[PDB]
DNA sequence: TGTGCTTATCGGTAGAG
DNA sequence: CTCTACCGATAAGCACACGTACCTCTCC
């Protein structure tokens, strides 16, 4: 958002409204925006007989370049729509003539303040204990498989342990030592007492898979070290 | 201790991360600091001055290992 | 029968080249013989019977190899048992038979049954028309002995199964007669590598 | 009325394995030359003058000869008297759900109802065979679905009545099943459920699941849509769509 | 007799002569070559073993450089290390066709990783399970995360296998480290 | 209650028998009309859990409850194994039936239910009553057990990929990004409204400030350089983030509404290793090809081209001292003492301005553009490109090979100084660049040259179309009677080109090389001050093929799909109303069924297109906007990463796999000088370099005979299918002794 | 039509072969075929313009409207025979094609801050 | 919407009395 | 001379994916 005193101004004092890059034109291949600008400029500048003026822009019956350049030359401007401007920051003249003209632009419904999805600590999922995917709430950003796969190649396993276990859904699981079943504080029904029960730190997805494998009829034996 | 003779960047980023967590938990620095409060700036100077009591247990794929030292290794 | 003789000359030349590459002391008169030295010098009505020979290794004359040419295709239990008895009565260990068509399934079990002493490698006549080792794609395959395999396993401190693997169905493992558990040295055109026959 | 040109699967002795002309009418596959002789035609000459080919091919004449042979083998003396109509009646009557009308009258209201005479629908059958033979001989292009010449659109005069009918067929079945229980030991505004059409139309307008044109279940989605009210151009192009 | 050939053999579709500049299987020290397309043999005979019976014209074709273009047929005729070079020559021509420049050391790792078991395995779940079945290293959780969890967990439970948690997903799913940049050393010893 | 902390090592997969099914369930229920949501239910309508103490669905684990049946039944996972002992009490072969299969898990007399936290219940609350029908109790058990989320009908792989593989995390943000060239390359512009609400963990919680590193990402992660750790710079803007436009090439995005989400690390152990391995100071070398990752953009590239190729726009002292305020190094000698008898001030050339970015100990030499740099002074340059762009011998790669410690501020100073110089000059696109002529007579001569060049290219294609096996009697040097009747067929050749696939494939290549002389007319008629020619010779955006379609003619318009209509070779009003035209359908030359569209547009994008020409352009450009077949670079990258993400480099010097320390390679390739790769995951960065080429590939086929470059990579990578299509293409060669005769190779082939 | 009398039919206009959102785009045959497909389909439905002349009988979830809507300076035949001013949703601004300190790179836009607070593009 | 994996069915072949 | 067991084509039956992020409206 540049101020009015910093824009390259025309000799009539007309500052531009929206400045676009010249590099977008050879790649996108859009001629006719400059033709619409040169037509709407020649319409709006006064002639120093306004009848029989080229006002039509019917697509499959467009006028030629010689009909637009002559209309822009009769108004008292250059033929190619470019005008000599001066630098608003220093006053010096520019070596090239800058193309100017009124062009019908549009404002889309995609604004930047409707896309902000910041989150520090918010609500969790009732099933998987993951953060929600609602921008009206605090939300959260899905650390997908590709963001893990490109962090594996960088050798960063400290953020990979934080963004998958610490900052994600973390839980706690108790494992019997002499027995090899999941002990639910902790008490092993197979063992005589809860004298040898160790606790490992696993994410909630591991327990959600364990309680599902036990639901489908598959038990698991957990061999721990410490 | 006959594997590479050079400290890798992956072990260096863990040694500095351990030393910063140690200094952030109010530990006495082995190097003399002169006007500094960031723990990473003390950790990089301790790594460049070879005055840190850490040992690297470089594991081997066969099952054994080679216990190294920080002062034995060199940093470029 | 001229086309059959022109095929059989290439079969014999590829067989002699394979036995020379394996190291079984093939003479120079059998390696550089032309078509004229194969027809006029040898017999004319052979009927796949005059090609049966016995070759011994260059380092030791105790390890022999008998090349068997069958008289007809689709060989069965009787002729394979006769070849097995002929190999057992002459106290040889390894045999090579060059059959024409595919074997019967009842004769394919007698090779796996009597496999402690006799090791009969089956070769097709279509596979021995073009030499496999004499190609620009195939690199140099050097067979390592046990004394080299021990110091190779002691150099990298690896196991016998922690290696790249080849199979016995591959034509390179059949060109040298490689059993399971051997290590082959491969030099690429240096950067060398090692495989393990599974 | 589907007339195909394929190989002779029926009565194949592993030698006569050329193409043949069969039809698919009322779920009964009969040869086309029996259907020619069942309607007015009494000879093979006037049956070939109806199928005006005017060409020179070997896949057309051999197929016509195979059709004549499979018509003469499946029915004995079919070219004399009225023996073809008995085979036509027995083929329709052997179906899973045959019509209760007589087969002499099923050829007047099911086989080409836009034509009046029984001999004219044989000439139309010969014209339909002639178009198929001209398309097989390469002198005629097949109909493509991408062209708008062979396509008709339906906005509300066929999309709405085909959903009205599938609810009226349920309202006429929920009426007899409630009047049968009150007939053997009442006004007319008691058995006719007036809400079964409204609750079906509101559900079809809300969920978007419209009735399939060639099925009963598997309701398609993408018939109705919501309007956009951001600018008058979006609601103008939303009323100007064709899917 | 109208579908019987009077020239050539029955199982060859079309043969065209092409000019090349960087050909596969190069010579010792631009050339013309032929590209033979053969029909699919319904029997047990291979297409190469039927192309070899080229019995009237055997010396005009350089048999020290000819090879099938398919990799699965190249490893069945000339070995795995000879089809590996064709795989590298095809990968270096398929990467450069997309307008990208890559190093050869990245392709020589994929070529030696897809040919550990003696043949080029498939990229699907069967080709990944065969590399573990040949090398005798069970990994049920990674194969479950690849294509199907239930169909792999049922076969893992019915056989009584044990997962040693050697991969990266097996470590990152139970709160561990993979062990490449962080996990293959220990500075806890003082 | 304080239990010790251990580490999980190995997990065993076994089928549960009836012995642990009752030992793992706590307070099992047996009544039919009893849900028993008091000992195993977290969302139950009670005050606390009876098993747990004070439960609030956070410190309570879901308990199980068994439903003991009356009689035993065969386990439903063993019905496919008991049909092997029988042909349709086998104590003779009993030893093989309990060693590998589990015999204790064969009898099923109980079945547990899921806790209320994981819910489903309408079937398990119906088979709890013990009744008869022994043969149909398993028919309810196998349907109650098939309601798991591991099976399918969040089910199957969708459960795994989004619970265990893909997880969400806290301390994240996502905002739309814009451009700010005033920032450093290792700095990201975080607004003061979002950074004030973003809390970090410091030894208590404090707000985000300057200097803190944050890991940024642009979805999707196309390769490993899409994750850059940048430092937070607090800006007075709001609801938007900003970085340099130079760093859009690692992110592979543009300022287009394209969002860019970041991840804020909390611990100091993740913060120390973030700016030591992941930041932009460490990702200087592009891992795919060994070159530099960052390069010049479009404005900087155009302003660096224009400051070097002009050599006649001299700067004075007051402009040079203004431009030196953004340059890191000092001022050179002026080198122009007097350029005129009325010159009262020393002037400065353009190549001395670009030479203020180089260090004094920097040497550079490019022989293709005559670029000679000696002692930090650009001495010579003459009409060349690709030494400022991305290449093997560019000056940014040599500057990275020189010091690699102070290049990130050299690129920033170049982007500032060239943007100041291009603002002092001014770059614009007017109608004179589109007209490509000076006056009306030059434009008329240009159109008369285009109208003859297209007519000559049509004759070139008509000549090349005769190279088939049907005109061999005509191509030979003999006496032909139809030699004057075969050349005049101007419409029959266009009809025969579109009906077959090989004649169009040999004519597209015959038009594309004859069009290289038609495209060479933009340099004769166009001026040196043309903006499109400047942006095409600089290599910033566009080429000459875009300028030819802008000014002179569109050219060849063809599609690689077989349609049911052709093009009438004129694209006029009379060609559309022709009944015997290939546009309608079967022209009758016996009917037609399919066409390969081939049409040349004589008009351009400046003079306006005909409605038939616009229809032709729409048909030929519809294939470029489909958004289909996009699952290939996703699933190919996924199946390539599952095969390669576990390969690393060992400390002994070998390339090992992670599954059992199995050997893959013995040593690494000798193409790189850096041999200190002993802790990097080589397989992951080897699969990322292939997936980045897989996403940035053309997903459209060139013709009907060839295929797309994406499908050609997919067929090469997925080549171990060991079956398919029965093609088996071979490639035979020729012998060396065939060259002893005159044209011996052609006769032999 | 004037010189050859061999047609026996004629069209009203060549621009009436397009939709209502495509026949109002000026110089539509001059642009690329992929770029007019964006404007006639996606950019025409998202452009904030006129909403309603009666916002009291409308209680729709979301409604947006500019303060000063403007018709364009050109005159297409569709907007001349349709007599609908709501076919164009936006405002015409003085657009210059120039570089502005590298702040318009990668398809960015530099706009006048002083003109936006005078009533331009305010909704 | 079709591609891939596993299993039942069927003809041709070979050893034995 | 016949009787009986094992293998390579030929259909038949069943699980397989549809990108990665996010972003609302409308009904269940
Ligand atoms: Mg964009
Ligand atoms: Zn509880």
């Amino acid at each position: 958002l540049e101020e009015q005193q910093n824009f390259p101004f025309t000799i009539q004092g007309i500052v531009p409204d929206i400045v676009i890059n010249p590099h977008a034109f050879p790649s996108r291949q859009t001629p006719g925006q400059l033709l619409e600008a040169a037509l709407s400029k020649g319409i709006a500048c006064p002639i120093q007989a306004y009848t029989k003026l080229t006002r039509h822009a019917t697509p499959f019956s467009t006028p030629g370049v010689t009909e637009i350049t002559e209309q822009l030359h009769r108004a008292g401007f250059s033929r190619w729509g470019n005008e000599r401007v001066y630098n608003g920051r220093s006053g010096e003249m520019m070596r090239s003539m800058i193309f100017m003209g009124p062009t019908f632009y549009q404002r889309l419904v995609h604004m930047s303040e409707d896309k902000v999805k910041f989150r520090n600590t918010g609500p969790v999922h009732p099933l998987t204990r993951q953060p929600v995917a609602d921008r009206k709430r605090f939300g959260g950003i899905k650390f997908g498989e590709m963001e893990r796969d490109c962090l594996i190649a960088h050798g960063a396993s400290a953020n990979l342990h934080e963004r998958l276990f610490t900052l994600s859904d973390s839980s706690q699981m108790h494992i019997c030592r002499k027995c090899k079943t999941y002990a639910n504080g902790p008490y092993c029904r197979v063992c005589v007492s809860s004298d040898h029960v160790v606790r490992v730190y696993v994410p909630y997805g591991a327990k959600l898979l364990c309680q599902e494998l036990f639901s489908m009829g598959i038990t698991l034996n957990f061999d721990t070290k410490l | 201790r006959k594997t590479s003779k050079f400290m890798t960047k992956y072990e260096r980023a863990r040694i500095l991360g351990t030393r910063a967590l140690q200094i952030s938990m109010n530990a006495p620095v082995m190097v003399e600091l002169e006007g500094e409060t960031d723990p990473l700036e003390i950790a990089m100077k301790e790594l460049r001055q070879r005055k840190i009591p850490f040992t690297i247990r470089r594991y081997l794929p066969d099952g054994s290992f080679e216990e190294w030292g920080v002062d034995e290794l060199i940093v470029e | 029968t001229e086309e059959e003789l022109k095929r059989l000359y290439r079969i014999q030349k590829t067989l002699m080249q394979m036995l020379r590459d394996r190291g079984y002391f093939i003479a120079d008169s059998e390696l550089t013989m032309t078509k004229q030295q194969f027809i006029r010098k040898h017999g004319d009505n052979m009927k796949r019977e005059d090609l049966v020979t016995l070759k011994a290794k260059r380092n030791d004359n105790s390890d022999q190899l008998y090349i068997f040419f069958p008289d007809e295709a689709k060989v069965g239990v009787k002729t394979m048992k006769m070849y097995t008895n002929r190999m057992k009565s002459e106290n040889v260990f390894r045999a090579i038979l060059v059959v024409q068509q595919n074997l019967t399934p009842f004769a394919r079990t007698c090779i796996s049954e009597i496999s402690s002493k006799f090791h009969l490698e089956v070769f097709q006549e279509a596979e021995m028309l073009v030499n496999i080792k004499e190609h620009v794609l195939v690199p140099e395959h050097q067979v390592l002995t046990t004394e080299e395999k021990k110091t190779l396993l002691e150099r990298y401190t690896v196991k016998e199964t922690q290696l790249p693997r080849i199979q016995v169905t591959d034509p390179i493992a059949r060109y040298f007669g490689l059993k399971r558990g051997q290590v082959v040295k491969i030099i690429r055109p240096r950067y060398v590598t090692y495989r393990y026959v599974v | 009325f589907i007339v195909r040109l394929s190989e002779n699967e029926k009565a194949e002795d592993y030698k006569r394995r050329e193409k043949v002309l069969t039809v698919y009418f009322l779920s009964t596959e009969i040869p086309v030359w029996l259907l020619f002789f069942a309607l007015g035609v009494s000879s093979d000459k006037e049956a070939m003058d109806l199928i005006a080919f005017d060409g020179d091919d070997a896949s057309i004449t051999n197929s016509l000869i195979a059709s004549i042979h499979v018509a003469d083998a499946v029915c004995e003396a079919f070219r004399c008297g009225n023996n073809a109509l008995t085979y036509v009646e027995q083929q329709i009557k052997s179906t899973k759900f045959p019509p209760a009308e007589s087969v002499d009258e099923c050829l007047h209201l099911y086989l080409f109802p836009g034509l009046q005479s029984l001999k004219k629908k044989a000439r139309f059958l010969g014209y339909m065979v002639k178009c198929l033979l001209n398309s097989y001989a390469g002198k005629r292009k097949c109909e493509n679905r991408d062209s708008f010449r062979n396509k008709r659109i339906e906005l509300a005069g066929e999309l709405l009545e085909r959903e009205i009918r599938v609810h009226l067929a349920h309202a006429r079945r929920k009426m007899t099943r409630a009047m049968q229980k009150h007939l053997s030991g009442k006004p007319i505004e008691h058995y006719l459920d007036a809400s079964v059409i409204t609750n079906g139309l509101s559900r079809a307008f809300s969920t978007g699941a419209w009735s399939h044109p060639f099925r009963k279940m598997e309701r398609v989605s993408g018939v109705v849509a919501n309007l956009g009210r951001a600018n008058p151009l979006q609601t103008l192009i939303d009323l100007r769509r064709t899917r | 007799l109208l579908d019987s050939p009077v020239k050539g053999d029955q199982g060859i579709k079309k043969v065209n002569i092409l000019w090349t500049d960087r050909p596969k299987a190069p010579k010792r020290n631009g050339e013309l070559y032929l590209k033979v397309t053969m029909y699919g043999d319904r029997g047990k005979r291979n297409c190469w073993t039927a192309l070899l019976e080229c019995l009237p014209i055997m010396d005009m074709i350089d048999w020290g450089r000819s090879h099938p273009d398919n990799i699965r047929q190249c490893c069945s005729v000339y070995g795995i290390d000879a089809g590996r070079s064709i795989f590298v020559a095809n990968l270096e021509s398929a990467v450069s066709d997309t307008g990208k420049e890559i190093l050869r050391e990245h392709l020589l790792l994929v070529a030696d990783s897809l040919s550990v078991t003696g043949e080029f395995v498939a990229l699907n779940a069967k080709g990944w399970s065969k590399q573990r079945q040949v090398e005798s290293t069970p990994a049920p959780f990674t194969q479950a995360c690849f294509s199907s969890p239930s169909q792999c967990f049922l076969k893992a439970a019915k056989e009584g296998v044990r997962d040693d948690l050697q991969g990266s997903i097996d470590a990152l799913a139970w709160g561990k480290v993979p062990g490449f940049g962080t996990g293959d050393q220990f500075e806890i010893i003082i | 209650l304080q239990v010790p902390v251990g580490t999980l090592t190995s997990i065993g997969f076994s089928i549960s028998n009836n012995n642990d099914r009752d030992k793992m369930s706590v307070l099992e229920v047996e009544a039919p009309n009893q849900v028993t949501d008091s000992r195993l239910g977290l969302p139950n309508p009670d005050s606390v859990c009876r098993t747990c103490g004070s439960k609030d669905r956070k410190v309570c684990e879901g308990h199980f409850g068994v439903i003991n049946f009356a009689y035993s039944i065969i386990n439903p996972y063993f019905l496919k194994e008991v049909a092997a002992l029988l042909n349709k009490l086998g104590i003779d072969q009993r030893l093989i039936k309990k060693d590998i299969p589990m015999f204790n898990s064969l009898g099923l007399t109980s079945f547990p239910v899921t806790p209320n936290g994981y819910r489903r219940t309408r079937i398990y609350k119906k088979l709890v009553g013990f009744e008869g029908n022994t043969l149909e109790l398993s028919s309810r058990v196998m349907e109650c057990m098939q309601y798991s989320r591991l099976f399918s009908e969040l089910c199957g792989l969708r459960f795994m990929k989004d619970v265990l593989l893909g997880k969400r995390s806290d301390h994240t943000f996502r905002t739309v990004v814009v451009g700010d060239p005033s920032l450093k390359l290792n700095e990201i512009g975080i607004p003061e409204s979002i950074a004030k609400r973003l809390q970090v963990s410091e030894h208590i919680f404090r707000s985000l400030m300057d200097g803190d590193t944050v890991l940024m990402n642009r979805p999707p992660s196309i390769h490993q350089h899409s994750l850059i750790a940048m430092t937070v710079r607090i800006l007075p803007t709001t609801s938007v983030v900003s970085l340099n436009p130079i760093c859009c090439l690692p992110f592979r995005g543009d300022f287009d509404g394209d969002c860019l989400h970041g991840y804020v690390p909390q611990s100091i152990q993740a913060k120390v290793e973030l700016d030591e391995l992941v930041a932009l100071d460490k990702q200087l070398i592009n891992r795919q090809n060994g070159r530099n990752l960052l390069s010049l953009g479009q404005d900087s590239l155009t302003a660096a081209y224009l400051v070097n190729v002009e050599k006649n726009c001299y700067l004075n002292r007051a402009q040079m001292q203004q431009l030196q305020m953004y340059c890191p190094f000092q001022l050179p000698p002026p080198a122009i003492i007097k350029a005129s008898p009325s010159s009262t001030e020393p002037q400065w050339t353009g190549m001395q301005l670009f030479g203020m970015l180089f260090p004094p100990g920097f040497d550079y030499t490019y022989p293709l553009n005559n670029v000679v740099v000696s002692n930090g002074e650009l001495l010579s340059f003459s009409e060349g490109s690709a030494w400022l762009r991305d290449g093997e011998g560019n000056f940014i790669e040599r500057l990275l090979k020189h010091d690699k410690g102070k290049v990130l501020d050299i690129i920033y100073s170049a982007q500032e100084m060239l943007s100041q110089w291009l603002l002092m000059r001014g770059l614009s696109v007017s109608l004179a660049d589109l007209y490509l002529s000076s006056d009306l007579q030059s434009r008329k001569n240009l159109t008369e040259e285009i109208s003859y060049g297209l007519r000559e290219a049509e004759q070139v294609c008509n000549k090349q179309q005769l190279m088939v096996e049907s005109w061999r009697d005509f191509l030979a040097v003999n006496g032909e009677d139809k030699e004057e009747d075969s050349v005049s067929d101007l419409a029959r050749f266009c009809y025969e080109r579109q009906k077959s696939a090989t004649l169009s494939e040999l004519a597209v290549s015959a038009f594309k090389d004859a069009y290289r002389d038609v495209q060479a007319l933009a340099y004769r008629y166009g001026d040196q001050s043309n903006s499109f020619l400047i942006m095409s010779k600089a290599g910033s955006k566009g080429n000459i093929g875009k300028l030819v379609q802008h000014s002179m003619c569109i050219g060849l318009q063809n599609s690689a799909v077989s349609l049911s209509f052709g093009f009438p070779r004129e694209l006029t009003c009379a060609a559309w109303n022709d009944p015997n035209s290939p546009l309608r359908g079967a022209k009758g030359k016996t009917t037609t069924e399919s066409y390969v569209p081939y049409g040349v547009i004589e008009n351009s994008f400046l003079t306006g297109l005909n409605p038939l020409e616009s229809f032709v352009h729409s048909v030929t450009s519809r294939d470029s906007s489909f958004s289909g077949n996009a699952d290939l670079p996703g699933t190919l990258s996924r199946r390539l990463m599952f095969f390669m993400r576990d390969i690393y480099a060992a400390y002994d010097g070998t390339v090992r796999n992670s599954f059992g320390n199995q050997l893959v390679q013995f040593t690494y390739e000798t193409d790189g000088p850096v041999e200190d790769i002993t802790g990097e995951a080589l397989g992951s960065l080897s699969a990322c370099a292939l997936s980045e080429a897989a996403y940035s590939a053309l997903d459209q086929p060139i013709s009907l005979l060839e295929t797309s470059p994406l499908l050609n990579l997919k067929n090469v990578l997925e080549c171990g299918s060991k079956k398919g299509q029965r093609e088996q293409t071979m490639s035979l060669y020729l012998s060396e002794y065939l060259s002893k005769k005159k044209h011996g190779f052609e006769y032999g082939s | 039509l004037k010189e050859p009398k061999i047609y026996t039919h004629c069209e009203l206009d060549l621009s009436f072969l397009l939709g209502v959102s495509c026949a109002v785009v000026p110089f539509a045959n001059h642009d690329h075929g992929r770029r007019v497909l964006y404007q006639s389909q996606k950019h025409c439905q998202q452009a904030i313009g006129f909403s309603s002349t009666n916002p009291n009988i409308r209680c729709d979830t979301l409604s947006q409207q500019l303060f000063y809507p403007q018709k364009p300076l050109f005159k297409t035949l569709a907007s001349e025979c349709l007599k609908k001013e709501v076919l164009f949703n936006g405002q015409n601004a003085i657009v210059a094609v120039n570089v502005h300190l590298g702040y318009n790179q990668e398809d960015s836009i530099v706009m006048n801050k002083a003109s936006l607070e005078r009533g331009m593009f305010r909704s």
